């Protein structure tokens, strides 16, 4: 007979939040980390359960609202808004109280001590919640891909990072994180259509933008050429239906934006590119380790969705790595959900449960207890 | 509720059966059927032994030159697993017989059992003191031959891998 | 009488272990004799099957271990964890019960007496071993060398022993010591790489240098004719790739090195180099019996596997000893060997039957047992 | 007029560059060594300029130039940019033509005599210069301790050196190193704020990190006790104020940073600590020589200018070193410019007259005059 013990999945990821149930192979529930607070000046009368209106609401609703963002560089800084994101995610989109349901975060590589011993506080005390856990972005990803050493290069909407895996443990003084995110890439997508005159400025077409971004976009390879290939032939030219029925038609710009991660000075930042990264990483890496590491390069994380990325990033490393090395890129058919599905199936193991992170073990051992069951 | 799935020990007593060279009479002839499967369990929180799909000793000695042979072709696409082995190699410095672990996870199965035998695969590891070498297998071809064995050993052992030459 | 036990031949060496089978061409088991105990804690329980990692175990363990050898001349410090040494060898390295098997063990050079009474104790009460036998490493390579009278120059792992023998009796009046050996070298090639701006530092790079070592360096014919060699030459230098495909280039090193043997006040100490211990233990000797140690010096161990160094030792010595005499220099393939292939035969030997000291005679003979029946 | 003597002085440090007149109380200019390699030209100048750009212009210019530190490793690993440090020293920040001033130049522990040589060499083949010396710069930091034997601790920037001295004379087979310097602090420090959320990524932010580095850093007397008083507080925290008008606060994280020279561990390396490498030093010191060093422990460079260093130095070695000895750290009362400071008092000493290498001294002997002339 097989448990009725259902766990409560949330990845934190980078900017957008995803939630469900442990035994699901996808999220129930995706939306952006952001949350706005009214402005006197115009304040509302008679909204929520609280102060604060979250995710898509806050972006439906505009300037009236004063916008937070409670996480950035993918990492928890706020508690008193992602304890209503959580309220928000359980109580109204998945459309439970989490106090029968052991809840699964996700942490980000190099996230600092008290973040977990927190969220240990907020799920026994704020939330009820009768165990937990938390488990690191680029090990789930690295796991669900069926491999145990390598390197992971994960690229989210708000950050991108590069983490050396061995064994199943990560290397800390080894781990790269570029600040070039799927954020930055939107900021350039609205801009760099504004400069083929469609112009693209609010919160009702940035989401259009990230539509399209989701849909149309694509690596380049031997960028000039395709640069060239467009400027000459409608082939690379994709148009689009705006929400009531106007038409524009998007080129360059669907490999210009993707390129970013590969040249970030093309956004403006002083910052290497996503292949110069994983090289600088590998390359902090100890001598006999480095040879497995340049033949296991995981991609994770939803902005490389796009497709020609592992068949540009063939091309990127053998420019940077030596030739007597045989660079093979690892890319997942999920990526989006990357850290969420190793997690989900993590979620779902109940092996040790009478002896955990159990509500009730609190009492005693305190929110230190976290960590004594970290591997 | 969790960090992985466990070793259930078992699988500590069986590859002690493989463990040791021993008494001439019967243990050799009897006990290094290499190429032995662990696996996940019914309700899926201990990783088990399943017996492979294999040969024994001195059938070894007739229809087939080697068990990693029968053993390569006859694992699951569908599914996750370990399996051990005990590879004979020759170098020209000494002749070597050493215990190996492989982790076999084709593309072709699911993510959920990828993430499950990753999750307990450094537990077993640690726990079989005398493997010597480790390797995880990701095609259908990596798997192969008995020589496509030898430099996840080390580049070395070249001059012969269970009888055979890399 | 065909269905009988084929004996082990466990030499306890001086910080390398070297174990095989008698009647096997070649030791099984070679490994070091280093062992190491956490200097930080893990939390995954069940996971440690021992308190010491032991052997190549303990090379593995990335800055966790603090690393040490029981065994720094061939006389053991600890024994403890030499206990553990063997037990590793026999129930990991090497495969086998030694319950069921008998055991040939050695002794290293004019060793402290006690020191083989616990060797017969721990075999015979830890291990249970049904029969034991040693012998003295010098009076092994010397009669693989088809010798009898002889100077055994043993430039082992740790410590290099010069050993004067006369028809098998090693004597004792004439033995010596220089504590240096191909083991502390190698952390001397270390410093001269670190001379040409390369990095070499931890213990996962002190096993390349080894590497480096073993593969690459040799006994200049003179220094300073060799160093004179290399200002005039450029192709004296050369190259050695890393398994991740960085490339440097090996140079004088390669023989300022191995000149440090010659040379000890290069590393800082006031002993001279194993030309002048060989000249000062033959000179210890005997009024005419200089005659037959000068015609028979065996070189033995693995730091005498380096080119040029039987013609160098010639060169050298050919001043110090009074002009008639005309010294002969033996330089045999197997040199690491040899203290052990001798052994194989002995232990295969039908007639030693008598000669080998089964678990009975530890009775009334008591533990002194070795100084009745061993060399 | 009389009251003036025309020298020059330029120590190069462990690649901590510091510069001035003979007679200057501290250095008329001090950087890092590091040449700025651009990506296109005349990115600082007109065409028909100089190709690379040095130290302050090279950090100036975020983004768009590559670096090479061509002093690494303390002892020159490239002349081709080091030359280019040299000449835009004299004909850019000190204003002077070297061709007129006699120039003394330090000297890094270890340093082959072909880099002596070679930097001889350029000093009259490529800078003409009337007369020039190479001291070793831990000598006159121990001399501007007021001693003749002691052990010096170097730490600069580029690695920190443990210099054991017996009346003015460096003993080679017991000096040691640490890889580990003011670089790696200054690259950990910016890692450790970013756990704090505060952005720390460009070359922009990081020379604000090494101001901090000066301003707000300090050892802990000991680590998990301030840690633990750190924890338990809000006193220890320290602000600063950034360039634009923003400002930050830093706790715990003052004394995270500079913890990484008594465990190496915080940034990956399994290597001793500046208390562990000077103690073991010492303990490859011969004899009685040890009381007279234990009582001498001489801090020395940039790295020593922290607050409780001393302090901790002090109790760490009185921990390791058997409490019969009577251990002292001590230092230079200034101690970051020292190492300059006692050439400048060299080079401007009356009597050291025949002790500077003329020019017409190379005319007989070539760059091997320094092996005669520079004890």
């Amino acid at each position: 007979d097989e448990d009725e013990t259902t766990a409560l999945v949330c990845d934190n990821g980078s900017g957008l939040v995803k939630a469900g149930f442990a035994g699901d192979d996808a999220p129930r529930a995706v939306f952006p980390s952001i949350v706005g607070r009214p402005r006197h000046q115009g304040v509302m009368v008679g909204m929520g359960q609280k102060d604060s209106y979250v995710g898509d609401e806050a972006q439906s609703k505009r300037g009236i609202l004063t916008l937070k963002y409670p996480i950035e560089h993918g990492i928890i800084t706020n508690w008193d808004d992602m304890e209503k994101i959580w309220h928000h995610t359980f109580y109204n989109e998945l459309r439970v109280a989490p106090e029968e349901h052991p809840t699964l975060l996700t942490e980000a590589p190099l996230n600092p001590k008290a973040n977990r011993e927190k969220m240990t506080q907020i799920m026994f005390e704020t939330f009820n919640v009768p165990a937990m856990y938390v488990a690191i972005q680029a090990v789930l990803s690295l796991y669900a891909s069926g491999r145990t050493t390598g390197i992971v290069l994960d690229s989210g909407d708000g950050v991108t990072h590069n983490v050396p895996i061995y064994e199943g443990y990560a290397l800390p003084h080894a781990i790269m994180r570029l600040d070039l995110a799927g954020r930055d890439l939107t900021d350039y997508l609205m801009k760099i259509l504004t400069e083929r005159g469609y112009s693209f400025v609010t919160t009702a077409e940035r989401e259009i933008v990230r539509d399209i971004k989701e849909k149309l976009c694509y690596v380049a390879l031997d960028f000039e050429n395709e640069m060239a290939t467009a400027a000459s032939s409608s082939s690379l030219e994709k148009s689009y239906e705006l929400p009531d029925g106007q038409v524009i038609t998007i080129g360059n710009e669907r490999f210009r934006c993707p390129e970013t991660l590969f040249q970030p000075s093309f956004i403006g930042m002083e910052s290497a590119g996503i292949h110069e990264t994983t090289y600088n990483s590998i390359m902090k890496c100890d001598i006999d380790i480095r040879k497995d590491l340049y033949a296991n390069n995981v991609m994770s994380g939803g902005t490389t969705m796009y497709p020609g990325i592992a068949d540009r990033m063939q091309k990127e490393i053998t420019a940077l790595a030596p030739s007597t090395m045989k660079i093979k890129i690892i890319a997942p058919p999920e990526r989006k959900y990357s850290v969420w599905i190793g997690g989900s199936i993590l979620a779902s193991l109940s092996t040790f449960q009478q002896m955990w992170i159990t509500k009730q073990e609190y009492d005693e051992a305190g929110p230190s207890i976290v960590h004594r069951k970290c591997f | 509720m969790a960090s992985g799935v466990t070793v259930n020990d078992e699988v500590i007593k069986v590859f002690n059966d493989m463990k040791v060279r021993k008494s001439s009479t019967q243990e050799e002839i009897k006990k290094r059927k290499k190429a032995v499967l662990f696996c996940l369990s019914d309700d899926k929180r201990q990783i088990i032994v399943e017996e492979a799909k294999q040969i024994l000793v001195g059938d070894i000695g007739d229809t087939v030159e080697d068990p990693y042979t029968s053993f390569v072709k006859l694992l699951p696409l569908n599914d996750c697993r370990y399996a051990l082995y005990d590879a004979t190699y020759e170098t020209k410095e000494s002749k070597k017989e050493d215990l190996v672990f492989i982790f076999w996870a084709p593309e072709s199965a699911p993510l959920k059992s990828k993430m499950i035998y990753a999750s307990s695969k450094d537990a077993i590891k640690k726990k079989f003191t005398g493997i010597k070498h480790e390797w995880q297998v990701n095609g259908l071809d990596d798997i192969k031959d008995r020589s496509t064995l030898g430099e996840k050993l080390g580049g070395n052992v070249v001059v012969s891998l269970e009888g055979k030459p890399l």
